DNA sequence: CGAATTTCTAGACTCGAGATCAG
DNA sequence: ATCTCGAGTCTAGAAATTCG
């Protein structure tokens, strides 16, 4: 077992031992950790790493975990159906996509949409892009409600590519055990 | 089989230069009445149109209606290689994906044959609804271009006040604010000097100056530019391509609440 | 309230272009005598002075002496928008913080009105003691600009060593060493080609070429540079603003011990 | 000692401009006959030759043969500082350590002196052979420069083929393929505005556009450019240096890979 | 009125500045 | 100890002004 895992399993073992710990957790809170156990060794280790990283979207091309699996896509689907992970299909917020893009990729997008300062810093471009989504449109799309930000979203999603983020539900519930270990 | 022989290549050069910095791809609609371009902008806010008629072409022949997707940047690059006195001879074979440009020479000693690869575009049909306009303004193109270029330095939004005493632009920025006004022309009979203004109802709007700067690239096409606008309708900037057609631009006025942020 | 009406806008355009790359904030001292300026550069090496007598302005009026801290870059950008034949009408009113530039086209068909935002600058006065110089040369401005530009490619420190027959704008560098030398001329009908030199004592100095290249941006103002230099005294580069004033540049000579290390 | 007094400095300016972007270091084989320069380029693909006969210079004195290995970029930088109407007086002492340039002025009122640091280089002499050629074409230099510049916008492979009534420059890039044909005309009295082709056998070759664009930098030197080529023989591009000498450019043809298979 | 020129601008280069970490 | 990243810095080419 990889070093980070046994120490991780220790946390669940002692907490599930003392009878007072589950008294503050409801039935589904005990069921979600149960689903963790029935995950395979490959599936269980993947959730370990993303737990210690910051809660944000991460590109699929940016995970290189050779110690668990050379091809992680079958593993991601295992967490995807279990609800521990969510894919880009739920990525609907414009602000989340813009910060997900890299610095040079955002510059190229700014050139296409004719931004005021295409060669600014990443922060200045994001607010300009978000501001741009509030502008009106022309008969190009009719006029019922501008919705120009939707046009940016489809272009931005294609640029970003595949990405996943730790689901808050499992994250918030699982973040509720390691602190009581520290007392 | 499409075959159009245009004697003045400068007109095509100017048109392609005007469309190159605002548009990437276009649906080069062709028919038996003349080229009728209607394309888009990437930012999805400005709409362009072009209506090169058939009588202007020296020789025209079109068996069937065609739709072509031509890379505007590539066509502009090809056209830049031709001089301002050649004889453009656009010709496309039936379902051949080739726009065979041919440039002749006034001294018939050097001919150029080119070819381009067509593209497949999702033809989106848009029906522009004609409407009445309140303020109609026509003025020399050079003055309008100079006004836009001058106001670009100060701010980014221009508040056009189509007042009957003279059109009055205004832009406010962090460096201050500056308003420029013109006056109607009554005695100068030259068509490249009239600033005639038409009134039905007073108007006051706001547009992004970057798009106006993009629009004014077609200044060499004609000397007189016509502006038409009304309440809560897009602005129409129209240039007349001699006796061969016209070139219209569209722009969506900024919302007042946008300036609050 | 202060109001100045200058017929020739080209003079102000050229002055602001000359001062835009050397000074960013200046203290415009306005009195009944006329517009005045004195602000040593941001690098704190070179000193710049400016004078505009009241007789030059077509219409002048001022009640109380003022002091305006104006961003020179913004003023240069604003003046660049003005044309080459407008009638600048600078105006400040009471105790506001706005500079009101007004440009009027000669054909009274386009009136541009701009407004600035003043800022507060500390009034620092540097004493300017009149003295007597050794090498005084009057020579065409274009020749000085060409000499400085040519020597900028070889080295970065000229050695002006006014000689028996004329100046000796030598230099040195890794590529080599250029020894330019103009010949004194006296029998010239026009004063635009005079290179007359007046000597009392011999002189030989050293200056930074970057500052000289900055200084020569004011070539279009006149055509007679009046380099005046003497021992251990800052060099004076003076131009004549038509019949309105003078624009003097002050530059302390470099120390030969600096080049030793 | 070596002293050359050249009335026309523009010739040297143009030559150095032509040679600056293709060759960095060269060896000037100076003899009583004149000035010689053979130096294969940095990429070791193209070769450049040069000859200036002694009779061309207004004054020439060369007691012994030397070999001045000088930096071409620095020489171009120095020469750019000279006017187009100067009288260059290249000089070098018998003790080969420095190069002196004595740029003058037509009004004998301002002279310029410069010095250079020579370098020692390994003089690798390559003996080019004298061979006949199959297709020889002479045509205006402006047309050649325009053709190369136009084709550079499409691909990087020119396929020259002396056709029935002229040349058949043919590029083929990803964007498309452009064929340019020149009509052979000789009835024109002005030989400068004439294209003459002499055939001994058909030929078809291929070349790189970057090298042709580099070659065409010597357009102002002469109006007529002569092209000579044969089977598996480098292309020869020759420019006549007024009545002084000639400037030849060499380029080995591209190797046509077995792309058809 | 086209070529040359200078100036402005897109692009590549080098380096300081986060982020994580191990105890 | 490992790593990526963005941010400032510098050139060469396109565009605007001017001279001829």
């Amino acid at each position: 077992h990889p070093y980070y895992l046994r120490s991780f399993l220790v946390v669940l073992k002692t907490v599930l031992e003392n009878e007072d710990d589950m008294l503050l957790f409801d039935e589904q809170e005990k069921g979600i950790v149960t689903k963790f156990y029935q995950l395979s060794a490959t599936g269980q280790k993947l959730y370990v790493r993303l737990f210690q990283r910051k809660l944000s979207w991460i590109k699929m091309t940016k995970l290189e975990y050779e110690e668990i699996a050379l091809d992680l896509t079958p593993v991601i689907e295992e967490l995807t159906n279990a609800g521990f992970l969510q894919t880009e299909s739920e990525l609907q917020e414009l602000s989340e996509v813009l910060e997900l893009l890299s610095a040079p990729e955002l510059k190229s997008l700014a050139k296409t949409f004719h931004l005021v300062n295409p060669n600014g810093q990443k922060q200045q471009l994001v607010d300009a892009f978000l501001k741009l989504a509030k502008q009106r449109s022309v008969c190009t799309w009719g006029k019922n409600k501008p919705g120009i930000g939707a046009v940016i979203l489809k272009r931005a999603k294609a640029l970003a590519g595949q990405s996943v983020r730790i689901c808050k539900g499992p994250r918030a519930v699982f973040s509720r055990i390691l602190l009581l270990f520290s007392l | 089989m499409f075959e159009a022989r245009l004697v003045q290549g400068s007109i095509l050069k100017k048109v392609l230069e005007a469309l190159k910095d605002l548009i990437n791809e276009a649906c080069w609609d062709i028919s038996s009445s003349g080229v009728n371009l209607q394309s888009m902008d990437s930012s999805h806010v400005s709409l362009v149109q072009l209506t090169l008629r058939s009588e202007g072409f020296d020789t025209y022949r079109c068996d069937r209606n065609l739709a072509m997707g031509v890379n505007l940047t590539s066509m502009s690059k090809i056209l830049k290689c031709a001089g301002n006195e050649d004889i453009i001879t656009l010709r496309a074979e039936d379902n051949a994906d080739t726009l065979a440009l041919v440039f002749e020479a006034p001294n018939q000693e050097k001919v150029s044959d080119y070819e381009m690869k067509l593209m497949d575009l999702d033809v989106e049909q848009l029906g522009i609804p004609e409407q009445e306009y309140s303020c109609v303004v026509k003025m020399p193109s050079g003055e309008f271009a100079r006004i836009c270029r001058d106001l670009s330095h100060i701010g980014d939004a221009v508040v056009i006040s189509c007042a009957k005493d003279g059109v009055k632009f205004s832009a406010s920025g962090e460096l201050g604010n500056g308003n420029i006004k013109l006056s109607q022309t009554s005695n100068v009979d030259k068509e490249e000097e009239a600033v005639t203004i038409e009134m039905n109802e007073p108007v006051q709007l706001t547009f992004a100056l970057r798009y106006l700067n993009f629009f004014t690239k077609a200044t060499p096409l004609s000397s007189t530019v016509t502006l038409s606008m009304s309440a809560d309708v897009p602005l129409v900037v129209e240039y007349k391509i001699a006796d061969m057609g016209h070139l219209k631009y569209y722009l969506a006025p900024k919302i007042e609440d946008e300036e609050g942020s």
